């Protein structure tokens, strides 16, 4: 029912920094594949909602582990390669539109839970370079991480 | 439009890309055409900054030619590396881990904007140079056609044959440098370094280099004769080189000790080109 006319899906990422400037990457529960942790927008809240939402269900973070940084100004969207849209499924979904934010984890590492969820969408993480992550997505996620991080750099790289 | 540098760096002219915000694939088609002065840039060498392939490290950066190949010298662009990183705001680090086609490196930034490479430690062993001799001497005897000829020998990971010289200007680097380069001591050639010792802490310094002759700026050139100077008793723990390309910093505790090289890095200018 969120899916816009276009066929995208309101949505939100989470680039979580730490002090020595390292970000948090997250591995897709059941696979070998890394991501920053995303979640769909719900009908009923704002940007920032539902970003502290899927940030509990999906690292274990609560509001008063983190605090935000930036976000991004605009909108960046992504399409799904053709062969991962379900076509059957109406309204179809061809993409995500992603509203991006920077938090930095200002409670020890150990506050990071994996398993909040009876279905966590991620089985592990660590912490890596800063850019490292734009090498290392997903190729159709990659221009988004690219402009993100672009963005995102001088904040981190302040601190 | 992508954005690039020119930077000048051991006596080379580098363009300089920042592929890590930008998005762009360096085909040898793309970089020859770069490479062309009129139709592209213009370059001695292309240094393109990545994102790195292990978490550990902060980028990876290639050198390409201007044929379109990458170039796999060691430490080769590291300055101009470690300076454009920082003028461009993709790090804050003065310490910055990279990977090369060589392997990987730690790079200072020092606060006069010097960058600082360890060169590893010198090895004087006579088998590891390669050179033939019985066991190390701090100074060796050579006769090269009809002279003879009081040099240090040590590796840098390359070969080097060092001779003090009275004035390098004087020097018949273009006679006797041939000479020792390719001396059937050397199995594998040397380079031959010409040192004037200036001050214990100062020396100038030509180079012929192994196959290529005088160059204008030899780095481990000027790491070696620091290195056999000091083992000589000649020079001090940190050491002003100037070559005809420009001047290098090298500092040395001696064995036990890796030897460090710090040398400078010019942002000359910024452009842009419509690929
Ligand atoms: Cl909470
Ligand atoms: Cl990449
Ligand atoms: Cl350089
Ligand atoms: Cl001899
Ligand atoms: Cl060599
Ligand atoms: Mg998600
Ligand atoms: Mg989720
Ligand atoms: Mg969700």
């Amino acid at each position: 029912s969120m899916i816009d006319d276009d066929g995208y899906r309101p949505n939100v990422g989470i680039v979580i920094c730490n002090r020595q400037g390292q970000v948090m990457w997250a591995r897709r529960f059941g696979q070998h594949s890394w991501q920053f942790p995303q979640g769909g927008i719900n009908p009923g809240e704002s940007a920032e909602q539902a970003m502290y939402r899927e940030l509990f269900e999906e690292v274990g973070l609560s509001r008063k582990d983190v605090r935000i940084l930036a976000s991004t100004r605009n909108w960046l969207r992504y399409k799904l390669p053709k062969r991962l849209v379900r076509w059957d499924t109406k309204p179809v979904c061809i993409g995500q539109k992603q509203k991006w934010f920077l938090l930095q984890l200002v409670s020890g590492d150990a506050e990071i839970n994996m398993q909040t969820s009876s279905t966590p969408e991620f089985d592990g993480w660590r912490w890596v370079s800063y850019w490292y992550p734009v090498r290392q997505v997903v190729s159709f996620k990659r221009d988004v991480y690219r402009r993100v991080m672009k963005e995102f750099a001088s904040v981190v790289m302040s601190l | 439009s992508m954005q690039f540098s020119k930077m000048h760096g051991l006596g080379n002219d580098f363009m300089v890309v920042d592929a890590v915000t930008q998005n762009v694939f360096f085909s040898p088609e793309l970089i020859r055409r770069l490479a062309d002065r009129h139709l592209g840039v213009g370059f001695d060498q292309l240094l393109v900054v990545e994102p790195p392939y292990d978490p550990e490290l902060d980028f990876h950066y290639r050198i390409f030619n201007a044929d379109g190949s990458e170039v796999a010298q060691c430490g080769n662009g590291a300055r101009c590396f470690a300076r454009f990183v920082r003028l461009k705001g993709l790090t804050n680090k003065r310490d910055i881990r990279v990977s090369t086609a060589n392997g990987r490196m730690v790079l200072t930034v020092t606060d006069d904007d010097l960058v600082r490479v360890n060169m590893g430690e010198p090895n004087f062993e006579p088998s590891a140079v390669p050179f033939r001799a019985n066991k190390a001497e701090k100074t060796y005897i050579m006769r090269a056609a009809e002279q003879t000829i009081l040099c240090g020998v040590v590796s840098m990971g390359n070969p080097h044959c060092v001779i003090q010289v009275d004035d390098v200007d004087t020097a018949a680097v273009e006679t006797l440098g041939p000479v020792l380069e390719s001396h059937e001591r050397f199995p594998e050639r040397a380079n031959i370094g010409f040192m004037q010792v200036v001050k214990r802490e100062h020396i100038r310094l030509r180079v012929y280099e192994r196959g290529a002759g005088e160059t204008q700026a030899c780095g481990s050139g000027a790491c070696a004769a620091v290195a056999v100077g000091i083992q000589q008793g000649l020079l001090a723990e940190e050491v002003r080189v100037e070559l005809p390309g420009g001047r290098l910093d090298i500092a040395w505790k001696g064995p036990g000790h890796p030897l460090y090289m710090t040398g400078p890095a010019v942002h000359v200018y910024d452009g842009f080109i419509h690929l």
